[PDB]
Formats: structure tokens, C-alpha cells, sequence
């Protein structure tokens, strides 16, 4: 019954703009700044592009054409729109290269994302048919639920004392009746197990008496109870009797849609030298030197801890442009908060020399001149 | 006039207000788009053009084939439309349809990233040279910006020193 | 979206009588160009290149490494159709002006004939062999032959992807190895830093590809066979191709300055 | 004078059940291989490489602008025969000892499947896909997937080296590899049988997919040498 004009808008490109997702979650009790805000952990608005011809006119498929002062001249045309029409009759926009190019930088490292491992390194891919699964069935047993990553219930350890009370009085309290039915289904199957077995050599599931007594038998073994309660509220397992239980489930996909590579078990064949041992190094910056009990380094837009090891010790104003060292990214993963934590590992000497050779800035060429 | 009602009006309201106010347009996709893009926040860094060429882009979209379609790029929207199709035609659940379509999205993105690496690598095997990669360019711009910060810091530092001589 | 277009003289339905059967031309152009374009469309389905022509994509999408894979399909589709727009249903008599100039740069029509053919087999890889017209500010128009590996653009605006030398066997420890090695790095270092090794006139008019020759496997692996026993094969494919060159059209693109 | 070796399981006439037909194999190996050997025999006529094997010629005539044609034919002939030397008549089961190491270097068999097949479909220029075993810091038994473009050899020697035996055991930054499994992508193997691939059906993709179901894993495990935890 939709009108033809209303049927075109449903599939229009503008109507496809995703809603502004909540910002990257941070500690609920901090002193965040209000007037000034730095770049976020992950993007929140959709980045836009246009044709080189339509950009010279300021046409971005928006309400009105954007100004040419800050929208033309750059190589990569990227822009974010906070409001298509604000109270000032202007499209409140801003450059989107902060996050747009950071994705391109990270995708130039050629590194997959793997599930974190407690401290024999085992980098298991995130995109697998055994772990990456959201759909389920009620009949499924508790064990497979650990594999999942998208739980409907909240994380108890993460919730604040106020949020916890609200959850109890608005999600758990008005569920006793339904929970009683859930037990009946379990008790029903229990009666069928003995019958089926003896028959080799289900009931209507309506017994309000066994249920009450069934819960009094589990008061001495709280473990099996929580195991059952976690299935009715879809809570992330917390006790070892494990995966991502230290910081809780990932609010997003374990890869967070930043890289879709499954493994890095490849050897880039170099033209002259041949198949190299490790991956090409990457130059990074130095932020917050040791002399804060750790050093921060900027590896392709992201901030990660320095390798476990001058340069990191003290700051040096004389160095122009700042201290820049080469380094190899070993492992990358997404924490519960959504940040992209990189296991930056010190690079080798030959790798840097080989990689600089193509750039043409290598002081001494390994090819030919090198006698030994 | 009585504006178009895009959602069932509250049947409980006895004295309703804003009867002559246009209503919000909400589709079933809105719920799905919000879910997907929250699971893949870095999918928003992929630029997406919302500048329609001629408006006839929804004429060749047949979601029964797969994610890849004519005229539209492979993005979260294609996943949602594909998800909605399976959920309705194939009578799948929200989660089931989400899993299937989502997994097809991954495989198509993996090959795309593999081509880039294999493209540049193979190109150099036959004498192919390229320009400055995005990584190198990014670092260069930081140098120009970091040096500007050094100047400002040095000045303000000296300012405070001279401002400290007046305290005594 | 980029869509396949017809061939010059209805070669899709009939094909060249003595060079390529209709079935071979079908699998060579209609069933391959379509495949390449299908991939190309998916790559530029939502970028600035959604409405740009193949050549514009080639030149524009050349230096940038992140878009290397787009260059291949775009360039391949261009070169492929560039190779079919120079054949003819019947052999054409070489133009006088062109015939004369050829001898002044190669010595004879047969000297150039065996050079291009010889270069093909020498490559032992899929590539395109061109016929380029060189010109400099004061130097007269001079022709030369160029070999492009896999997808290689003969134009001077796509020098980054010229791919004229296989680094595998052309860079060793011998005297030639070192020489080739230096050039390889000299180009990379120059290109990366943005320096220009060889000055080129604006508009990329120094080099104008007149004729081409597709040596890819799919083109000839069917009609001429594997080539075991020398009967047919890649060699014969190049030979037969030399008889269908539309020298008339070749002369037109040459645009030789009147000097007779 | 190198002669054509017979196929492992009389595939020349019988053919693989679902991978390749006799006619396709005829052009892929019976005819193509002979072409290379015939041209290779005319280049090593009464020379040091007269009695040497295919592998030796590759290492010897490695990256020499004068012996280009020799390396090309030699390397191609060897790789071609090597690719056909790992095709079982029927789908064989993967050994438990090998199934374990694959999960330690890639996480799952499907991951390796997509990585190997993916690299094939994503290579514009004809080449080979190699599954080689190496020893890396932290993983004594390490399996990696490497692609050799055009005629490039996967062996370590087949690459430029430095001096001070003067030649080093490996190339600058390189390592020692052991080619286990291969996958020929040249048009000769897949074009005639599976076709161009227009429309996303047959083509090079379907070729690689059918190649994964006829791998002689028994032989793959043999050349893996999982017992030798330390390779030198």
C-alpha cells in the first residue's frame, strides 16, 4: 500500500545512512573534557565520498552544497555529517580522514585479528564456523555457549552498582514466572531419560511440585545453578569452571570490522632477495617515554605499548620530528572496550635495511656492493 | 490535514496531542542496520557515497542471488537487505539470517584485502614501482606538525621562566 | 557500469577466417572481456572511477599501490580490445609513407616482423607486444618495439606499471645483473621520492601505441594448441597475426609528419 | 636427454575422477611437458646439464640473464611434474599427525583451504601456489603458504646470495623451505576443462575447489617430515 514516491525513498542512498552508534565506552567515573574532544577509539559516523567533478561544486548528496574552502584540495575526500540541517540552517559536518585513513593504514599492515590468549602462542582466526556464531537454540547445552561472542545479557562484573540494581528490578525480577516454566522443561526431559534408557534394554512438563523441590536440591551446589541461570538470561560465563572473562564479552564483533584476514601464515616473496623470513617492518613514533611506567608508541595511527626492552628512556628535543623507530607488528586483537590493542615487537636490523632499499634511502645497498 | 501515520498511533491515548504533526519514518531495516554497524564500527570508516546518479539504483537489486549487486558497493547495507530477504522469504530467524549473510560478507572482504598485497607484490616481480604508501605519507605529516608543537612548547616554556622571575 | 561492446567487423559472430575461428574469438574476447569487466565493475562500483573510461582509470590508478589490483583489470581490458581493433578480415597492403618510415627505423619490414615475433617467444610469459612511436622536442619521429609484462601500459603517463623487464632472471650477479639491478632501484627510489628520471612532454605525446599483440595463453591456446612438434603453437599464432594487421589503420594512428 | 616420466597412477588415460579429464591431462602434462623438455634438450646439448636432473638445473642456472631460457623451461618442467605428483585417484583421508600441525599454523583446515585457494584466484599473472614447511623462532614445525610468480622457483638456492663455501646457506633475510604441495594455475591445466569462468561458474575458481578434494595427503605427510623437529 506504499505510495510510489514512498517506495523510492525506502531504498534511497541517504536513507541507508546508519544511525549514530554509541561512542566507544569508557570508564563511567572519569573527568572527560567537554569543550574539547579528541579522536575516538572507533568511528561513529559514516564517511562519505564524491566524484572529482561533483566535489568541485560542493555537491555531496546532502541537503545543501558544502563550502569549497575546507572541502577541496585534499587528496582523499572524506567528510562526516553530524546533522544534515542544524538550528543554524547549515549541515554540521567535519573531516572524516581521521578514521577513514586510519582504516587504510591498518589494512596496509596485512595482519589478521585473533582471539586473545592467556599467558606456546596460538593465533586462532576470528572468522570460523565454530566460534563466530550468534544464533543458537534453547536445546543447546551450556558448553557451546562459551564459543559465542554476542550475548544478550549484560556483564555483571562490568555493570556499576547502580546499573546492577536497575537490571535486577527491571529485567530479572519480572521473570520468575517464565523461569519456573524453563525448569519444567528441564525436569520433563529428566523423566524421559530414565524411561528411554530402560526401554532400550516426554511428559507434558506441568509439575509445580517438583520445581519447588528441585531448586532446594541445588542450594548445596551453587555452580550447577548459575550454569542454568546463565542460559535463561544469556549471561557471559565468568568463572573458569573462561574466554574473555577477564574484561568481559566484546561489545562488538571480535574483529570489529577493521580487518577480515583469517591468517598471516604467508611469506611475501621479495623480487631480488626472495622469500623473506618475517613481515616488512613499520616505522612508529614514541609517546610518553618511560622517564607512567611504560612507553606509548604510535603504530599507524593506533597507540600501543612499547616493546619489552636511548630512545624510550628519555625525551630528546634535539631530535627533529621526534624519535621514530622501526618495529614489527606481531599480534593484533580487540579488547572488550573496542580498542585495537597491538602486540608490537621490536624489529630486526636486516628487515629495516631491506625495506628501506626500495624507498631509495638505504645508505648502503645490499645488492652487489655488499661483499660479505 | 491528518498527516500520514508511518507507525500505529497509541490506541490508549484518550486525549492525543500533535495530531497534525508528521510522523517519523521507521522501516524494519533501521533495527538491523543499528545492530550490524554496532558489531562492525570500523565499517563506517569505509567511505560510502550517498550522491544518487539517476535514482534508478533499486531496479537491478535482486537479493535472492547474493550480496554482490549491480550499482551498489559491498557494504553493511547489502548485508541488511540480504538478511531481511532470508528472514522473510526463507522464514529464517533474525540471528540465523544475520549469521548466513554476515559470513558471506567476510569472505568477499578477505579476497579484496588479499588482492592488494598480491597485486603490489607481483607487480614488482616484473619491474613495477609505486609511489609513497599511505603509511609513509602519514608519518611525514606528523613531523611537520610535531615540529610546530616543539616551537610552541619552547616559547611557552621560556614564557613561564620569565614569568617566574617576577614572583621573587 | 562498464559494459562489453561489439567488435570491429563482426568478428564475434564470424571471426577472422584464417587467424581465429569464431569459437576461439568468442572465448578470447566475449567470454574473457566480460569476466574482466565484471570484476572491474565490482571494484569501481562505488568510487570516482564508476564512470571513468578504462584509459583514464589506467593512467589515474597507476602510481597508487593501494589500487594496484584495479589497474590490472582496467589495463587488461584496454589492451585486449586494443589488440582486436587493429586486425582486418582481409590482409591490407602496407601504406607507402608507413612502409618507408619502417625501413628507416628497422631496416626492413621483415626485420621488424621477426623482432616482434622473436620478442614474443623470448618472453615465455603472458604479455603484450607493442609498436610505439617515439618523439622528442627536436628529434624526428622514430619508431621502436616495446614488450609489456602481464598488464603493462605503454603510455608515458603509466610509467610506474610499464613492467618491461622480468626481475626474476634479469637481476643476477653478472655484469648485466648489476646494471639491471641499479636501474630497478633507481626507478623505485626516483618514483617513490617523486623525482623524474626521464623528462616527458606534457600530455603524454612522446609515445603513441600504434599496434599491439596479445600473447596471453587464453588467446591462442585453443586454435593453435600447445605447440608440441612446432606445428602451430604460440609461434604460429604470432606469424598468422602478422598477415591480418590493418596497416591502413596502423598508418592513421602513426600520424607521421609529411617528410617525403 | 630427459624423458617424460609416467604419471603416478596411470592418470594419463584413466584421468582423475572429478578433477581433470584424460583429454585435459593430455594437453596439461602429456603435451605441454614434452614441449618444454624438447626445447630444454636443445639448450643443454652436450653440456654440464646433459645428465643433470631437473632440480639441479634450476639451482645451477639460477637467476642468470644468459641462462634465462634454460631456467624458464627447467623450472617450469620440474614444477609441472611436481604438481601432478600429489594427486590421489580418490579422496584420501588426512593423517592425524598432519591434521594437528595444520591447526597450529592456520587454526583450521578451512582457513588453509581459503588461504591457498584465495591466493590462486587473487593472482592476476599465472603462477604456482606452494605449501612449504619451515623452522621459525617459536614454532619448530611451521607450515606456510607461498606463491611463486610465473616461473620462480620456491627453493632457497634459486635466489641471489652473498659471499662468505662462499655462498651463504640462505638469501638475505630468507630461510630454508621444503616444497610439499603445489597448485598449477597456468591456463593449460584449467582453461580447457573448466573454461574461462564467465558468470562465476567453472573457471579458475572451480578448478582450485576441485583440486582440494584430490590431494594425496598420504604423500603430503611423507614429505612434511614431522619427525624432524629441527631442520638444518
Amino acid at each position: 500500500g506504499v505510495s510510489p514516491g514512498g517506495a523510492l525513498l525506502r531504498t534511497s542512498r541517504m536513507f541507508s545512512l546508519p544511525p549514530v552508534i554509541p561512542p566507544p565506552p569508557g570508564n563511567k567515573l572519569q573527568m572527560i573534557s567537554e569543550r574539547a574532544s579528541a579522536t575516538e577509539a572507533y568511528p561513529t559516523h559514516q564517511v562519505l565520498t564524491t566524484f572529482e567533478s561533483s566535489r568541485s561544486r560542493g555537491d555531496w548528496g546532502l541537503k545543501r552544497p558544502l563550502p569549497l574552502k575546507s572541502t577541496t584540495g585534499t587528496t582523499y575526500p572524506m567528510v562526516k555529517v553530524k546533522e544534515m540541517d542544524s538550528l543554524e540552517q547549515i549541515t554540521d559536518f567535519t573531516s572524516g580522514t581521521q578514521h577513514g585513513l586510519t582504516l587504510k593504514k591498518f589494512q596496509a599492515l596485512n595482519i589478521p585479528i585473533s582471539t586473545p590468549s592467556e599467558i606456546r602462542p596460538v593465533q586462532r582466526s576470528v572468522f570460523e564456523a565454530d566460534t563466530d556464531v550468534t544464533a543458537f537454540s534453547p536445546d543447546e547445552q551450556i558448553q557451546e555457549a562459551e564459543k559465542r561472542w554476542k550475548f544478550s545479557g549484560p556483564w555483571l562484573a562490568g555493570m556499576t552498582p547502580g546499573e546492577f540494581k536497575e537490571y535486577l528490578a527491571k529485567t530479572v525480577r519480572p521473570k520468575r514466572a517464565e523461569f519456573r516454566k524453563f525448569i519444567q522443561k528441564k525436569i520433563a526431559a529428566q523423566k524421559t531419560e530414565a524411561a528411554n534408557r530402560e526401554l532400550q534394554e516426554k511428559p507434558e512438563s506441568i509439575t509445580d511440585d517438583e520445581v519447588t523441590e528441585y531448586l532446594r536440591r541445588l542450594r548445596n551446589d551453587n555452580q550447577v545453578l548459575y550454569d542454568l541461570v546463565g542460559q535463561f538470561l544469556d549471561l557471559a560465563p565468568l568463572k573458569p569452571p573462561s574466554p574473555y572473562g577477564g574484561r568481559g564479552p566484546p561489545i562488538t564483533h571480535p574483529s570489529a570490522g577493521i580487518s577480515y584476514l583469517r591468517t598471516a601464515a604467508y611469506l611475501n616473496n621479495h623480487p631480488i632477495y626472495g622469500p623473506q623470513k618475517s613481515h616488512p617492518p613499520v616505522q612508529a613514533r614514541v609517546l610518553k617515554p618511560r622517564r607512567g611506567n611504560d612507553a606509548k608508541i604510535g603504530v599507524a595511527g593506533f597507540v600501543a605499548d612499547g616493546p619489552l626492552g636511548s630512545v624510550m628512556d628519555k625525551f630528546d628535543p634535539s631530535i627533529e620530528g621526534g624519535a621514530k623507530l622501526w618495529v614489527n607488528v606481531d599480534k593484533a586483537t580487540v579488547d572488550s572496550t573496542g580498542r585495537v590493542q597491538l602486540t608490537v615487537s621490536d624489529a630486526k636490523a636486516t628487515d629495516v635495511l631491506i625495506a628501506k632499499e626500495l624507498i631509495g634511502d638505504a645508505r648502503e645497498p645490499i645488492f652487489g656492493s655488499a661483499p660479505k | 490535514p491528518y498527516p500520514i501515520q508511518h507507525s500505529p498511533p497509541n490506541p490508549r491515548a484518550r486525549k492525543p496531542r500533535n495530531l497534525f504533526r508528521p510522523t517519523k519514518i521507521v522501516y524494519p531495516e533501521d533495527e538491523l542496520r543499528r545492530d550490524f554497524y554496532r558489531d562492525h564500527p570500523w565499517e563506517l570508516a569505509r567511505p560510502r557515497m550517498i550522491i544518487e546518479l539517476d535514482g534508478k539504483d533499486a531496479r537491478f537489486l535482486d537479493w535472492s542471488k547474493g550480496l554482490r549487486q549491480r550499482g551498489i558497493p559491498l557494504s553493511g547495507e547489502s548485508v541488511v537487505q540480504r538478511q531481511l530477504w532470508l528472514m522473510e522469504n526463507q522464514g529464517m530467524t533474525k540471528q540465523e539470517a544475520y549469521d548466513k549473510a554476515r559470513h558471506e560478507f567476510y569472505k568477499l572482504r578477505q579476497l579484496e584485502q588479499m588482492e592488494r598485497r598480491i597485486a603490489v607484490e607481483e607487480a614488482r616481480m616484473v619491474g613495477g614501482y609505486f609511489g609513497k604508501d599511505l603509511l609513509t605519507v602519514g608519518m611525514e605529516l606528523e613531523n611537520k606538525t610535531y615540529e610546530s608543537w616543539k616551537k610552541w612548547a619552547t616559547t611557552e616554556i621560556a614564557r613561564q621562566e620569565s614569568a617566574r622571575a617576577s614572583m621573587y | 557500469q562498464h559494459y562489453l561492446m561489439p567488435l570491429r567487423d563482426n568478428f564475434e559472430q564470424e571471426g577472422i577466417r584464417n587467424f581465429l575461428s569464431p569459437g576461439s574469438v568468442n572465448m578470447a574476447y566475449t567470454e574473457y572481456q566480460t569476466f574482466i569487466l565484471e570484476k572491474l565493475n565490482a571494484l569501481v562500483v562505488g568510487t570516482d572511477f564508476e564512470q571513468k573510461d578504462t584509459k583514464s582509470i589506467v593512467l589515474a590508478t597507476a602510481r597508487d599501490p593501494e589500487l594496484a589490483h584495479v589497474f590490472n583489470h582496467a589495463s587488461m581490458a584496454h589492451n585486449n580490445h586494443f589488440f582486436f581493433d587493429h586486425l582486418s578480415p582481409v590482409p591490407v597492403k602496407m601504406g607507402d609513407k608507413l612502409f618507408y618510415h619502417i625501413n628507416e627505423n628497422f631496416g626492413s619490414v621483415d626485420t621488424l616482423r621477426d623482432e616482434m615475433i622473436g620478442t614474443a617467444v623470448s618472453m615465455f610469459g603472458p604479455g603484450f607486444v607493442w609498436l610505439v612511436r617515439t618523439q622528442l622536442p627536436g628529434q624526428p619521429v622514430a619508431l621502436r618495439v616495446m614488450a609489456t609484462y602481464l598488464a603493462g601500459s605503454p603510455y608515458p603517463g603509466a610509467h610506474w606499471r610499464r613492467q618491461e623487464m622480468d626481475a626474476q632472471t634479469s637481476i643476477g650477479s653478472s655484469p648485466q645483473g648489476l646494471s639491471n639491478g641499479q636501474r630497478f632501484f633507481e626507478r623505485s627510489a626516483a618514483g617513490f621520492k617523486g623525482n623524474k628520471l626521464e623528462p616527458t612532454a606534457p600530455g603524454g605525446t612522446d609515445l603513441i601505441p600504434i599496434l599491439c599483440l596479445n600473447t596471453w595463453e587464453y588467446a591462442w591456446l585453443r586454435e593453435y594448441g600447445t605447440g608440441v612438434g612446432g606445428m602451430g603453437g604460440k609461434l604460429a599464432y604470432a606469424q598468422s597475426w602478422w598477415n591480418m594487421i590493418d596497416w591502413a589503420k596502423v598508418e592513421e594512428e602513426a600520424r607521421l609528419e609529411t617528410r617525403i
